[PDB]
């Protein structure tokens, strides 16, 4: 469907996976002699994980600048995404309730619990619903697909009642996630090249596109 | 005609069972020691991968892992 | 663990541990008793 | 100390890679016999990317730090490598071409970079070793040459070469059939490849010894 | 069938509508264990009743005494006569003893249903106690339970939930602005575009600590705002 | 069925839940053999009991130190006792080694031959050294209250409580050592410093734990 | 930079390399060359599905772009090296 399709990649891409456009010139989903991490289940799971994380990242990288330009948030906040303490050489914010290492330890424990339980459910489907977890195991059963667990919390409003609706929503999620991944890559590249925020780059380009682009930002 | 990533999953099991059996790689040394010569043979045919088996795939895999161990030593 | 102990019981591993123990004992003896030439 | 810790981590990674490739994911024989793809990667990726990465480090760290060391600056007062890599003011002061950014590279105005990419030759009169600007330019040229050479053999597309075709096309009247069967010999015998690699590797090692005493590349080495 | 909390969602199998105010809402599945469900029902009833009492107390206190801050009303210098500057230790002792007695009786009623209905001193004075958390008798002297108890319990739990939300709103409003709910409502009515959560947030009017007579009690806001 | 140290991971074969505090935690398979597991069970029980005594003593002494009682810290109590009281340190060490040697030697030879110490060769005492299980030496001397010879369910619950409290005390002693080597003060002094300011007084701000901070 | 000799030479070089392969004058992903420099069919493992009338795939675009860039960079640096 897309550009770069091949007869070899079409042997294993029959539209079963969500967002299958037959774009695989590097042949990473061939089930013939597959192992380790280069296999269809892990690759699709990693793509949906990167998709959701990049969606949150793109929104979180462009939200404080847009909210600051709109006057909703004060002037103490509204800093660039790479100047919020992420990279201390690029700038750090000292307005938090604690230093970034304490918050990092909190993130270590929190992310370890979430990610390790997620991994254990991927390795053993449904194993996160038997052991006692303060009664929360009733919603950690998931389904056969580790990428789409569902349940009372992960599917709060029980959307996608029909299989077609669920397929449509899955395709929308993967496309928005790919767009967000490209946006995050663009955010990093613009931060290294221009040295400013992404919304600032968008504004500067909208003012005069001929004098504001990658060709004029070289030197 | 197609260049891809061909692989086999879990061919050899990670265990210490063979660590207690010296000379398991060769059919001649698998019997055990009877003379001191055997001991020297145990060290002379250790890396001789094309003598343990005639399968080229096994030799290539052993070579790959030997290269990784060597780079670990260098690091 | 039985296989690991059997591997540690082989001649080179036992020789390494024994020589390390003997060398360490001799080194510590010469360290706490410097230059012993006579009794 | 940080480099030592990184080396220990890399050693553990190499050991884990060996264990993983022997007991968890062992490649088939057809994966090892992809000499065309292997050569393309070792030429472009390994050699070319390694030379390009070292050229980048030499341009951004070795060149300004060593220039300041040769200028008489105390090692404690020299800016940290990340300090030189974060702002363009210090680099522009030490090298005016840095004030133009990467713009002269894309505009085919490489001559503007004539302050850290030259052909000085000889040796540094202060340190006695080769000029690091010349070594950086050397690594840039080497990286471009190896990256160009890394797109010679065909892998999964029509463009590229087949080594068996080139070997079979070389045949004269005084040699009979020629290189027929050499490709099958080198793609199935590890000892033959080991012989060729060991011979060229040892020859290059001796060449390295001669080139290193003759042209000392490190400061205060001669 | 009853109306659920979300259109199109399917209620849990353990929520068939027997208990009052069952909207089929349990995203965490904390009601899977029947014992845990009964304990959480008792906890929700206690929270609902205490929140209704607190909300009504704050509102009536702000109406009758508009110059006394409900947040700082716990200080001994703000107590009315003849309880001003009273020793808080004896006050805490009184509350601890009485609350401990009644809560132990209620807990025993939860563990062993219908086992503490009788008065331990005067025999014959018992309570009917139809369900758990609903003793009645001396607790309901007006006798309003001899009728439609389902809709009455539904109204009770819904009003309690609304009061829980209301009291937490009171706490956050007093923490961000520094005034009672009625005063904050009047201030917002004076200028809706100037006094809202968009500008009052980020400021924590609660001090770092308070020195109640001799000992110092540490205090904090619910969010890391400006002290 | 039973909870494990890593949910979703199957418990090993050498850990079937018969022992107290069994969570199937053995990634290195150090206790795969039955005799080795028996020895390690007794070692863990002794370690936990000593750690419990140490944690209780350290906490009580630090409590007396925080209040105006003059109690020395746990890292200086030895010097304070040896210098305050005319007590010879090697003599005390030899006496302690003699008593511990006799007790631990009887325990060791009982581990080698269960019930051997009940022969009556030690002052005629027989049932006081018969032993109940591995690492659980019941009798009128070790358990004068008779809690190990009555109400089996309560006994198993107490066994689980003992192993869990022992592991917690071992972690507590390790924390005491790390806290003293990183901050330099006692455990209660660190607790007071943390309670005074938890957002800025922790391991991420001591300047020793995280070197890149 | 637009309209200069460098830009014009690079654009002409890339366009010339792209026009030769598409019109059957340079090696492509579909047509290989022999030892006598004669076009002939290939055995590509990818087999990129293209809609072009001559089968010009994206791989051909990348290869011709790299070839034109090399020829253009060499020509510009050669002219700048001879003072012309
Ligand atoms: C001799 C070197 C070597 C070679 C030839 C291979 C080859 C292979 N590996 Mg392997 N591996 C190696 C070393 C090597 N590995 C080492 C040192 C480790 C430890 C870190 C691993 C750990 C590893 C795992 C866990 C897996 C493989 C897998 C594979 C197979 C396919 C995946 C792949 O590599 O494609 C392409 C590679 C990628 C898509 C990811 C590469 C991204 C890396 C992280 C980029 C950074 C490294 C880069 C060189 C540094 C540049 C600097 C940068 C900061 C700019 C393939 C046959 C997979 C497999 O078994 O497939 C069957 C698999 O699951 N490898
Ligand atoms: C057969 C040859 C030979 C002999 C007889 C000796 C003898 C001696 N060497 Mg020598 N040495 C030799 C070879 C020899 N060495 C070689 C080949 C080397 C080169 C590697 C050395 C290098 C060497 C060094 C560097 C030193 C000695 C030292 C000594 C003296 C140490 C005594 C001691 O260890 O304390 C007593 C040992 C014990 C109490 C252990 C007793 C064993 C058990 C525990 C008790 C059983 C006893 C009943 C000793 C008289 C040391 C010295 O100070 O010289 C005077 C010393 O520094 N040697
Ligand atoms: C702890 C993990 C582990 C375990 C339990 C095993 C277990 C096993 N491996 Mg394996 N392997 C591992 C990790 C592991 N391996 C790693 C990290 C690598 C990459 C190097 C390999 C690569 C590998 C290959 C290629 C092969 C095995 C084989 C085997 C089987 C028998 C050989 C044997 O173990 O004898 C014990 C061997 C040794 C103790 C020698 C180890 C030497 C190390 C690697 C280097 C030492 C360098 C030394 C310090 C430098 C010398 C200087 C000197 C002065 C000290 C056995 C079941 C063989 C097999 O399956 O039989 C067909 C097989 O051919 N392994
Ligand atoms: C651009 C891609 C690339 C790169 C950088 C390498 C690099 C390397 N290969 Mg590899 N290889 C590749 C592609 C690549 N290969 C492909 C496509 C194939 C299949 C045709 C192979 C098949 C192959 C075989 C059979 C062997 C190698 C070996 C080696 C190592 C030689 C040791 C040395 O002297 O170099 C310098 C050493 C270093 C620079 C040490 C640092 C290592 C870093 C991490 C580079 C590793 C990059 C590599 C792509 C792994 C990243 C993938 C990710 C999954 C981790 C070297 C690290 C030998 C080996 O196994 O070594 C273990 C060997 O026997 N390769
Ligand atoms: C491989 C070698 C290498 C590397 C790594 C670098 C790297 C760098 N060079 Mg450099 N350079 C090199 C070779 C290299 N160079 C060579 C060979 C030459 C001689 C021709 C030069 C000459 C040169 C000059 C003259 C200058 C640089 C400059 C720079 C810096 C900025 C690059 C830039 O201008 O914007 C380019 C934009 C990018 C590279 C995009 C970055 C992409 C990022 C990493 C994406 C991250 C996205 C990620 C998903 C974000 C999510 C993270 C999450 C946690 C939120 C940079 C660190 C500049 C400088 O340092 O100023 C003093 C500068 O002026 N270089
Ligand atoms: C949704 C993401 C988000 C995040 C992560 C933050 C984070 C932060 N805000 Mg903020 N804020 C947000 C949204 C957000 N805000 C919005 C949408 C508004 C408009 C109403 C504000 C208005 C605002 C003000 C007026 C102030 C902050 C301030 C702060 C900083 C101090 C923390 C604090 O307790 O202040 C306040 C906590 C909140 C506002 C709770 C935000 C929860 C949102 C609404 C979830 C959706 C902190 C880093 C303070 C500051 O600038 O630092 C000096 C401050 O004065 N924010
Ligand atoms: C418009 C066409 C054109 C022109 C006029 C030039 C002109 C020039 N080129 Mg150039 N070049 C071109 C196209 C052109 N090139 C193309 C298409 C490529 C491929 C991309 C190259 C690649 C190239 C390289 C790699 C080099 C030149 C170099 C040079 C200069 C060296 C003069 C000489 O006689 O070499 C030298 C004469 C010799 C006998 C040396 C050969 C020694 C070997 C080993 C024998 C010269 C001014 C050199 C340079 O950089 O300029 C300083 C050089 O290194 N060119
Ligand atoms: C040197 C001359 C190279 C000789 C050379 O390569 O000439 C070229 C000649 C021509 O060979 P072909 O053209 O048939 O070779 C084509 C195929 O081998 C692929 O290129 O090769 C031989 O003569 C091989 C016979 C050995 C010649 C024996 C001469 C001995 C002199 C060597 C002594 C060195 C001093
Ligand atoms: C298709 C294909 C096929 C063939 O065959 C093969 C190949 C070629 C390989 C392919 C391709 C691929 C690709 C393209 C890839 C890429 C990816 C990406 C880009 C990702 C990102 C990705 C990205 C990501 C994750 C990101 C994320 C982010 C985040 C979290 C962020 C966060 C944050 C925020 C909020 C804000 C602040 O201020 C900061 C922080 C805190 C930091
Ligand atoms: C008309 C038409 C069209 C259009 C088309 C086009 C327009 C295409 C294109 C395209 C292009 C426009 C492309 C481009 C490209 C580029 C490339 C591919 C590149 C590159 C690079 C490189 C590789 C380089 C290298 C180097 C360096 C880096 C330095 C040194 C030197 C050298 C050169 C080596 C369509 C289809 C729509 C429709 C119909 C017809
Ligand atoms: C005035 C001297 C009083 C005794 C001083 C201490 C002596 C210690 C002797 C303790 C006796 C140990 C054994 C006692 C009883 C034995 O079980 C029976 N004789 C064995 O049949
Ligand atoms: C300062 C050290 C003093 C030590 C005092 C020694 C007291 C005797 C203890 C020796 C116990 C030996 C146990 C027998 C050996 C064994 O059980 O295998
Ligand atoms: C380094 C490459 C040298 C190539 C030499 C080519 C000589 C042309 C020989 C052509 C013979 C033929 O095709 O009939």
């Amino acid at each position: 469907l897309y550009v770069g399709a091949s007869q070899s990649s079409l042997a294993y891409l029959d539209g079963s996976l969500p967002g299958d456009f037959g774009f695989d010139p590097l042949g990473l989903l061939d089930p013939v002699n597959s192992g380790g991490f280069i296999e269809p289940k892990w690759l699709q799971y990693s793509e949906v994980i990167h998709a959701r994380w990049a969606m949150l990242g793109a929104a979180g990288c462009i939200a404080p600048e847009v909210l600051g330009a709109a006057g909703l948030i004060p002037d103490a906040t509204n800093i660039k995404w790479f100047e919020s303490g992420v990279i201390p050489p690029a700038g750090s914010y000292n307005g938090y309730w604690a230093d970034p290492y304490t918050i990092f330890f909190v993130e270590i424990v929190a992310m370890q619990f979430a990610e390790l339980r997620r991994l254990q459910d991927f390795r053993y489907p449904g194993s996160m619903g038997q052991q006692y977890f303060l009664g929360l195991e009733a919603i950690f059963k998931g389904s056969g697909d580790a990428a789409y667990p569902g349940g009372p919390f992960f599917n709060l409003f029980n959307l996608g009642k029909t299989e077609a609706a669920m397929k449509e929503l899955k395709l929308k999620e993967i496309k928005n996630g790919r767009l967000a991944m490209l946006a995050m890559l663009g955010y990093g590249a613009q931060a290294v090249m221009t040295g400013k925020g992404p919304f600032q780059n968008l504004v500067e380009h909208l003012a005069d596109p001929v004098n504001n682009n990658i060709l004029t930002n070289f030197g | 005609k197609k260049v891809k990533i061909a692989v086999d999953r879990n061919p050899v099991e990670t265990s210490f069972e063979k660590w207690a059996k010296p000379g398991h790689f060769s059919r001649t040394l698998s019997k055990g020691p009877n003379t001191t010569t055997w001991i020297w043979n145990l060290h002379a045919d250790a890396h001789d991968f094309d003598s343990h088996t005639s399968d080229l795939e096994e030799i290539s895999r052993k070579v790959f892992s030997a290269h990784f161990g060597q780079l670990g030593i260098i690091f | 663990m039985k296989d690991f102990t059997t591997y540690l019981s082989t001649a080179p591993v036992i020789a390494t541990i024994w020589f390390t123990f003997t060398a360490g004992l001799l080194i510590e003896i010469n360290r706490y008793f410097p230059d012993p030439l006579v009794f | 100390y940080t480099t030592a810790i990184g080396g220990l981590v890399m050693a553990a990674a190499m050991f884990f890679a060996g264990w993983f490739h022997y007991h968890k994911a062992a490649p088939k024989l057809e994966w090892f016999q992809n000499v065309e793809s292997m050569l393309n990667h070792h030429l472009g990726g390994l050699l070319g990317l390694g030379s390009l990465a070292w050229a980048g480090h030499q341009i951004h760290v070795s060149l300004p730090v060593n220039k300041l060391l040769d200028a008489g600056v105390d090692p404690k007062e020299i800016p940290l490598p990340h300090d030189l890599l974060l702002n363009r003011a210090i680099m522009a002061d030490l090298y005016p071409s840095f004030a133009k950014g990467i713009a002269p590279f894309f505009t085919l105005n490489w001559s503007e970079y004539s302050d850290f990419l030259t052909f000085k030759g000889g040796l540094n009169p202060v340190t006695g070793g080769l000029w690091l600007s010349d070594t950086a330019h050397h690594h840039v040229a080497i990286a471009v040459l190896f990256l160009v050479a890394g797109h010679m053999y065909r892998t999964n597309w029509g463009i590229g070469h087949s080594m068996k075709e080139i070997l079979e096309a070389h045949r004269g009247p005084f040699t009979g059939e020629g290189h027929v069967g050499l490709y099958e010999i080198l793609t199935t015998s590890w000892h033959a490849q080991l012989a060729i690699n060991l011979a060229l590797f040892g020859s290059l090692s001796i060449i390295v010894a001669h080139h290193m005493y003759a042209m000392p590349p490190y400061p205060y080495l001669a | 069938d009853r109306k659920l909390w979300a259109p199109g969602v399917v209620a849990p199998e353990y929520l068939k509508g027997d208990l009052a105010g069952d909207y089929g809402w349990d995203p965490l599945g904390l009601g899977a264990d029947p014992t845990a469900l009964k304990w959480y029902r008792q906890s929700e009833l206690q929270h609902a009743r205490w929140a209704m009492l607190g909300v009504a107390g704050v509102l009536v206190q702000e109406i009758v005494k508009p110059d006394v801050y409900f947040y700082e009303a716990g200080l001994p210098q703000n107590l009315p006569e003849p309880f001003t500057n009273i020793n808080m230790g004896g006050l805490l002792a009184w509350e601890f003893i009485l609350m401990h007695w009644v809560e132990v009786r209620r807990w025993q009623d939860y563990k062993n249903f219908g086992s503490v209905n009788e008065d331990p001193i005067f025999k014959g004075n018992k309570v009917p106690n139809p369900e758990m958390g609903y003793p009645g008798g001396i607790f309901d002297p007006f006798g309003f339970s001899k009728g439609n108890l389902k809709e009455l319990q539904t109204k009770e739990i819904k009003n309690g939930r609304l009061a829980m939300i209301a009291y937490m709103a009171f706490i956050l409003q007093a923490q961000a602005t520094g005034k009672g709910p009625l005063a904050a409502l009047s201030a917002h009515l004076s200028n809706p575009f100037g006094n809202n959560i968009l500008k009052n947030i980020g400021t924590c009017t609660v001090p770092h600590s308070v020195d109640v007579q001799g000992l110092t009690i540490p205090l904090t806001c619910l969010w890391p705002g400006s002290q | 069925v039973r909870p494990v140290w890593f949910p979703g991971n199957p418990p090993p074969a050498h850990l079937d839940g018969s022992l107290a505090g069994d969570y199937g935690f053995d990634p290195l398979f150090l206790g795969q053999e039955p005799q080795t597991l028996k020895w390690y069970v007794q070692a863990e029980l002794v370690h936990g009991r000593f750690a419990m005594l140490g944690a209780a003593g350290i906490i009580l002494t630090s409590i007396g130190a925080k209040v105006g009682l003059g109690f020395p810290e746990w890292y200086d109590a030895g010097k304070v006792v040896v210098e305050k009281n005319n007590i010879d340190f090697p003599t005390l060490m030899v006496i302690q080694f003699y008593l511990m040697g006799w007790a631990e030697t009887k325990r060791w030879y009982d581990f080698k031959n269960p019930g051997s110490q009940a022969d009556g060769s030690f002052l005629g005492f027989t049932e006081e050294f018969k032993g109940l299980e591995n690492g659980y030496p019941g009798g009128r001397f070790f358990d004068p209250m008779g809690l190990s010879r009555g109400d089996a369910a309560k006994y198993q619950e107490y066994k689980q409580k003992e192993v869990k409290n022992g592991r917690l005390a071992m972690i507590a002693c390790l924390g005491f050592a790390a806290q003293y080597a990183a901050t330099g003060k006692g455990p209660l002094d660190n607790l007071a410093d943390h309670l005074a300011d938890p957002n800025h007084v922790n391991f991420a701000t001591n300047g020793v734990s995280i070197p890149i901070a | 930079f637009i309209g200069s000799s460098t830009n014009l030479i690079m654009v002409a070089s890339t366009t010339a390399t792209l026009a030769a392969a598409r019109f059957g004058l340079a090696p492509t992903v579909k047509k290989n060359t022999t030892a006598g420099l004669k076009l002939v069919d290939s055995k590509n493992s990818a087999g990129v599905i293209s809609n072009d009338p001559a089968g010009f795939t994206i791989v051909d675009v990348l290869a011709m772009g790299a070839a034109g860039h090399g020829l253009g960079v060499g020509i510009v640096l050669g002219l700048k090296g001879i003072g012309a």
